[PDB]
Order: C-alpha cells, then structure tokens, then sequence
C-alpha cells in the first residue's frame, strides 16, 4: 500500500501509519547506517512531499495557494521552496503567483490548438458508421430469424 | 444476457442474483444497480429475505437515505466504509450522465458543487476531494473548475436507459437536420 | 481487427450475376472468392459463383453443392496455385436461416475465417454495394471491417480505359446527417439498448468555450495570409497580360 | 491629442493647459466626441478622472477580419 | 459497357479511390487529418514564401539574364491551390456545427 | 434640443448618474429639476443615482444579415469566402 499510497496522497495519515507499523520505517537496526533514528524522518518525509506534488499537478488544475497548504503539508514559505525545486531539476511544472496566491497548472499552448488537441475528435466522427453498419446487419439477423 | 445458455432452475437464480447482490456493493464499475433490471435477474428473484439489496440501493441514490439499507442488512457488510463511498459516486454519476443531453440544448456541458452536493449527501469541502479520489482509481476521467466551481468530464459508460435521454439525443439530431435547412441549402445553390 | 482489399473485378462482375437471369426477390445467388487470409488484409483476386437453390417461403430450404468446388479447385491448381479459398459472398441485404448455416460448409476447405459479404444486387444508397463482414463468436456476431479497394499495376490501367472539391463533400454530407436521424426513429420501433448506448458515448465527444473562440479567428488570420498570397496572385495576374498589352502597341509600328 | 498622451487626467487638467473656460465648458466637448465613436473614452464624475477605454488587444477580435 | 457497369467503375477505380464513406471524404482528410497535413501551418505558410522567393526573386527585368520566363506563373498556380485548400478547410471550419447559436 | 445632446453622452456610455451633482452640471436651480428630466428621457431612478438599462437594443421591426446577426451571421462569413473561389474560377 505504500507504493500505491503515492497515488492519493494527502499526507494527513502519513505521521499515522509510520509511528503505527514501523518495521523498517522510524526504527530500522537492519541493513540502514546511522548514528539515530533522526535520519528516518527526515530522509522519509523529503521524499513522499517530491511525489505528493507530482499526482497533484495531474489532478488540480487551478487551486488557491491559502487551500493548497493544507493538501502539502507545508507553511507558505515551504510551498514555493518544493515546487521550486522540481521545477529546477526537470521533474513537473506549475505556475504560481505571489501577489495573488493563486497556483495553476500552466497548460501548454504549443499544442498548435485546433491542429492537435482538436484531432481527438476523429473517433467522434468515425464511429458514426460504423454502429449504423452494425444496426443494419443486427436488424436484419432478428428480422428474418 | 444470455437466453439460450446457463439453463437453471428457478431457486438457483435466487441464489445466482445473491452473488450480483454482494457484487454491487463495494464497487461502481459496470454501469450499477440498474443494469441488472434491464435484464431478467432482479425481476426474476423475490423482494424479501435479504434479496432486496438491489432494490433498495437502486432507489437510495435520488432518496440519499443510508439508514434505510443499513436496516436490512447484518453487521458484516454495514462495518466497512467503502460501501458508504462507492455508494455515492453513483447518486452523482447519475448527474454525469446528465452532461452529455439533458436540459440544455445548446450542448453546454456544466456541471457545478451544489447539485452534487444535495443529491450525494456530501459537504462542500469534501467536493473537491471527492473528484481526486474518482480519477486516481480509475472511475471516471475528466478535470473540474475550481474558480467558478464547475465540473467538465471526459468519456464515460452511458447507460442504455431510454425514453427522456433518447428523446433529447434524438433532437439534437433534427438541429443537424434543421442546419441541412439553413447552411446546406445556401451552399447547394452557389 | 482485420482488413478486407476487393479488386474492383469482384464487385463490378458480382452486379452482374443478377441482371443476366432477371433474378426476383424469391432467389439469392451465392458465390466464392480467393486470395490469401494468412496476413491481417483480406485480398480479393478472384470470384466465381455457385448453383445455389434456395426457397423465400421457407428459411429452412436451401441447396450447396461442394462437389463443384473441388472440381473448380483442380482447375486452378493448374493455373494458380496461390488462389485458395478465403470465403465466400451472397446477394440480397437479408440474413436468414439459409445464409448463416451455410458459412459452416465453407469452413472446410477454408483454414482462417471465410469473409462474409453482403452484396446489394438494387446498389440502393451510397458507396459500396457489398460490405465486408466477420463472423465471431463471444451467439454468431458479424462485425463491420474497413473496405479498401486496391489493385495490380495492370488492372488499375485497364480501367482508366473503359471510362476515358467542397461541393461534392457537402451534398453527401446532407444526406447522411438526415439519415442517421431515422436510424435512430426506426430503432426506436423495434424496441417497442445496446446501440443507443454506443451513441450517446460517441456524442459526448460553450462552457469551456469561452476562451476557445480565441484560437478559432486565430486559425482563419492565418487563412488570410495565404489571401495575402492570393491577393499576391491577383498582383502577378496584372503583371501577365501588361507583358502582351505592351507588344499589342510594338505590333502597331511594325504592321 | 491629450486623451492619448493620458490615459487617466484630472478634469481640472485639461483647461490649465489650452486656457479654456471652466471644468463644466471641457466635460461637454468630450461630450460631442465619442458619441461618433471617435475618442473611444468615458468620463467618471465620481472617481474625477476621464479614463481611456482602449485597451488594445484588437488583434484576437473579428474587427480586422 | 452497361448501365450497371458504368456506375460501378466510376465508384471504385476513376481517378483516385475516396469512396466508401462519401460525407467522410473531404471532412475525414481536411479536418482530422491536420496533424498529418497542416499541423504548424505557421511553418507551411513559410513554404509558399519560399516558393515565391524562389521566382520572384531572380528575374524581375521580365527578359532573359538569370534565364527564366514563366517564374511568375510559376509560384501561381502552385500558391493558389495552397489558398484554395485554405479557404475550403475554412468553410469546413464552420462546417463542423459545434451546436452553438446563444 | 441642446440640452438633450448635453445628456446624451452619460446615456449609452456612462452607466450609473449622480444626484446633486447633476443639478450642477445642467444648471438646475431645484433638486426635483433633475427627476424631472428623468421622466421625459425615460430613465430609472434608485436611491441617490441614475442607471441606464437600453444599453442593448433590440425589437425595431426586422433585421437580417445586418449588425451581428445569429443564425445570418454565419452565412455572411460563408458569402465573403466564396466570393473569392467563384473569381478564382
């Protein structure tokens, strides 16, 4: 579950379930250097925040920066310090504004509009045909049989 | 859907429907409760002697009344929140099918928090992560507006229920032809 | 899926089979093609036909010979040994008894799946008289498959002999959209569910549309730079003639 | 020519500049011009600014088409 | 050739074999096809300018020196093809009915 | 007639007109003076303010493929692209 557990993250059971079962998690003496268990926090919880902003970038579109503190489990000043971050190591994209605390997705516009994101509508066209040559032969079948 | 095969008697369909009865509980997928109506199961079975849980579930999505199936069923299947949550997607998948034709005929498709909200039995901050929780799983794909708090959703399993919904489908296909009328008939003559 | 190549020899000699004997409504005429059906694209390099009997009366009636096949059989052997049998091919829009049982019989001297047509003897209604079909099983359910029509080298010139843009989309473009309007009214009286469930997914494909006019004026200036052009074309349409009315006044001098 | 330079003036601006008569006399000559269409501006009394109503941006509209 | 044979040939081999889906013959190729034909057509308005600067160009003293004659009837008719496709996808443009109206 | 011109401009344009200050700018030696233009322009009257509603227009008998029609509209934009082709060819 822990490796789905990056698929719904909201981080409000993550302290829940570590201190709950900690087999390897808080206390590991097996196959884990150290000089405490101060590093299982710390190495645990930079990583879960990278993955939390991934699935979310693919969820919320447009969120209030004041709402998306709650879901992040961070203040205002480590919001932008994460998302930062990612964005300089080539891992997601977001859009975030200061004065008006507002953060967007920053949807792409080299899609070249209607000559790309309009051609899924080919399938909408195409299967018109095909479930009346279908109709006809099923009509047919009941009909004489 | 099968006439010709799976030939039984009729005190093993009772016992059949009672496997499609647990089937339906935890999970959505495959349309819902009314699927089975259409064909010759939950018609074919008795309304008593915990049979009903197709039935009652069937109506408990417009009504939103929990205690109505918690009363009829045991302790077993009551205990477990999952019924509860897969429970009302579907009294709001209901609305979604009301995206495509229903009221509007002008095919705007808007869907806001307040209609889901009543109809769900869910508050207005738990919108927004209902919607996260039905694209990560899987039930349905889409994006949603959180500035005029408006949902647009992506392709979906219509049902084949009929009457109302083919009455508004069947329209929209006359302004097609209305359009042959008026922008056809302009080009045919130049 | 798979798809299905018809040489356009197949379907211009399998009209003719049913002006020739003045064919009514009360008999079909049922006939075999070849090609190879190891490969997904089903080619169609040749027909021929059958002595089939069959009563409108009774669906229960019908008369095959397979006798005449493996004669038929021995005689291409001898000629081309790549032709073997990949399906056969009726007349009439209708599928009763008689037509579903016997693509058992083909099924024998035929190792893949025999293709189904559907020859339409009254060519009533837009392209392609004869459909292709597959027969599948989950209760037989014959499936639609894409119908291309190519040829050889030397049968693609042969035809150019024997017969020697926006509009033309837009008139079969009116008719289509009316008659899928009484698919839909007609279905409706056969009912009183499995298609209009196809449907109403395929028509869920101005709220979010606000801001998408934007890229639609955007598409059409771009348009107009090519009337730019055109308008460029017009500017070389003056300069052509201006080069002959000049010699019309050189001519003056010399005649 | 002072609308354009001028996004947001005062009332009181215009007649220190081309000496006019009063600030009740200029308020009805921008009057007369944009009821043609021809300054393209309004005239807020309670703000005590005429601001420029032109933002531009013309290029995405089917004006110019 | 028959009645029957001549309405045949013409629906299967003319010039070029479209049939088989007659409404989807020009919508199917000049609107959903954009990704394979037009996609960046920024980039294809490029190439009618290379087409004229390829001719217009070179011999503007309408005689012989850079050896040429016809240039400007060159571009000409391959350009008004280019505006013409242009100008049919635009009336197909508003030919999708997208149902709008109010 | 001039006075009407002189309001004209805070019609069409300027939506909501003060109270007292509009006794000052048309010259109104009463307050009820400018109610009383008011009533023969037709116009609203609220609480300390003025507003215009006739901003859109509409009704005046018929008008087809004239100033931004509907379903014409559409029509007039097809015409001009096929004025072109039908010169071209």
């Amino acid at each position: 579950s822990l490796v789905k557990l990056f698929t719904t993250n909201e981080l409000m059971r993550w302290p829940i379930v570590q201190k709950t079962y900690e087999p390897v998690l808080n206390e590991d003496d097996l196959a884990f250097g150290g000089e405490a268990n101060k590093h299982h926090w710390e190495d645990l919880q930079k990583r879960v925040i990278e993955h939390n902003l991934r699935v979310i970038s693919e969820y919320y579109s447009r969120i209030t920066l004041l709402r998306l503190n709650e879901l992040l489990d961070l203040t205002e000043s480590q919001t932008e310090t994460y998302i930062s971050d990612l964005v300089n190591q080539g891992i997601i994209y977001a859009k975030v504004n200061r004065p008006a605390k507002i953060v967007n997705f920053e949807k792409p516009k080299n899609s070249s509009q209607l000559l790309n994101e309009w051609s899924h509508n080919v399938d909408e066209l195409l299967e018109h045909i095909e479930t009346i040559g279908h109709l006809i032969t099923k009509e047919e079948i009941m009909h004489g049989l | 859907t099968l006439e010709p095969s799976t030939s039984i008697t009729l005190a093993e369909r009772q016992q059949l429907a009672y496997d499609l009865s647990i089937s339906a509980l935890l999970g959505d997928k495959i349309y819902n409760f009314g699927e089975l109506l259409h064909h010759p199961i939950m018609e074919t079975i008795v309304n008593d002697s915990n049979y009903d849980w197709l039935f009652q579930l069937l109506n408990a999505l417009t009504v939103g009344d929990f205690d109505k199936f918690d009363s009829l069923i045991k302790v077993q299947i009551s205990k477990i929140p999952i019924l509860a949550q897969h429970e009302s997607f579907l009294r709001q998948k209901i609305c979604l099918m009301t995206l495509i034709e229903t009221v509007f005929v002008k095919n705007i498709r808007m869907l806001s928090f307040e209609d889901i909200s009543k109809a769900t039995h869910l508050p207005k901050d738990n919108v927004e992560h209902l919607v996260m929780r039905a694209i990560s799983l899987g039930l349905l794909k889409g994006s949603i507006d959180q500035v005029n708090e408006l949902v647009t959703i992506s392709w979906v399993q219509p049902r084949i229920i009929s009457g109302d919904q083919i009455t508004k489908m069947k329209d929209r296909l006359v302004e097609w032809n209305d359009q042959v009328e008026k922008l056809g008939k302009k080009m045919e003559a130049r | 899926h798979e798809k299905v190549t018809i040489a356009p020899l197949v379907l211009l000699s399998a009209l003719d089979h049913y002006e020739r004997t003045q064919t009514k409504e009360n008999k079909r005429c049922v006939g075999v093609i070849l090609g190879d059906a190891n490969s997904s694209t089903i080619r169609v390099t040749n027909s021929f036909a059958l002595p089939f009997e069959e009563d409108e009366k009774n669906s229960d009636v019908w008369f095959l010979d397979h006798n005449y096949i493996e004669n038929m059989n021995e005689m291409c052997k001898k000629i081309n040994a790549k032709e073997k049998l990949i399906g056969w091919y009726h007349s009439g829009p209708k599928l009763r008894a008689s037509d579903l049982k016997i693509n058992e019989l083909f099924k024998k001297y035929t190792q893949n799946n025999p293709l189904l047509l559907i020859v339409d003897v009254k060519q009533q209604g837009v392209g392609l008289p004869t459909d292709a079909y597959v027969a599948i099983e989950q209760e037989k359910t014959f499936l639609h498959l894409p119908c291309t029509i190519e040829a050889e080298e030397a049968e693609e010139i042969g035809v150019e002999h024997l017969l020697r843009i926006r509009l033309t989309n837009q008139l079969k473009s009116l008719k289509g959209l009316q008659s899928k309007l009484k698919d839909v009214v007609e279905y409706l009286d056969k009912v009183i569910h499995t298609i209009l469930g196809k449907l109403q997914d395929v028509f869920n494909l101005n709220n979010l549309q606000k801001a998408l006019t934007v890229k639609t004026n955007d598409e059409l200036m771009v348009i107009y730079i090519s009337n730019l052009v055109r308008s460029i074309i017009a500017f070389d349409d003056l300069i052509e003639n201006k080069i002959q009315n000049k010699k019309i006044q050189e001519q003056r001098v010399k005649d | 020519i002072i609308s354009l330079t001028y996004k947001k003036i005062s009332l009181r601006d215009i007649c220190l500049k081309l000496n006019l008569d009063s600030e009740q006399t200029v308020e009805y000559m921008v009057s007369r011009a944009i009821r043609d269409g021809v300054i393209e501006a309004k005239i807020n009394h309670e703000d005590g600014f005429i601001e420029t109503t032109e933002l531009l941006n013309i290029y995405d509209s089917e004006d110019p088409q | 050739k028959t009645a029957k044979e001549t309405k045949m040939l013409m629906n299967l081999h003319k010039e070029q074999w479209q049939s088989g889906l007659k409404m989807y013959d020009y919508e199917e190729k000049e609107e959903s096809n954009l990704a394979a034909t037009k996609s960046m057509v920024k980039i294809a308005e490029q190439y009618s300018k290379r087409i004229e600067e390829e001719k217009e160009l070179t011999e503007e003293e309408l005689k012989t020196r850079y050896v040429g004659r016809q240039d400007p009837k060159k571009h000409l008719s391959e350009t008004a093809d280019e505006t013409l496709e242009n100008n049919i996808v635009s009336v197909l443009t508003a030919g999708v009915n997208s149902v709008a109206i109010k | 007639a001039i006075r009407d011109e002189i309001a004209k401009n805070t019609e069409l344009s300027y939506d909501f007109l003060p109270l007292s200050n509009i006794k000052a700018l048309l010259f109104f030696n009463n307050e009820k003076e400018t109610e009383k233009f008011a009533l023969e322009r037709n116009w609203p009257i609220v609480n300390s303010k003025v507003y215009f509603n006739n901003q859109s227009k509409e009704k005046a008998d018929y008008e087809d493929e004239m100033m931004h029609e509907e379903d014409q509209k559409t029509n007039i934009i097809e015409k001009a692209m096929d004025y072109a082709i039908s010169i071209e060819n």
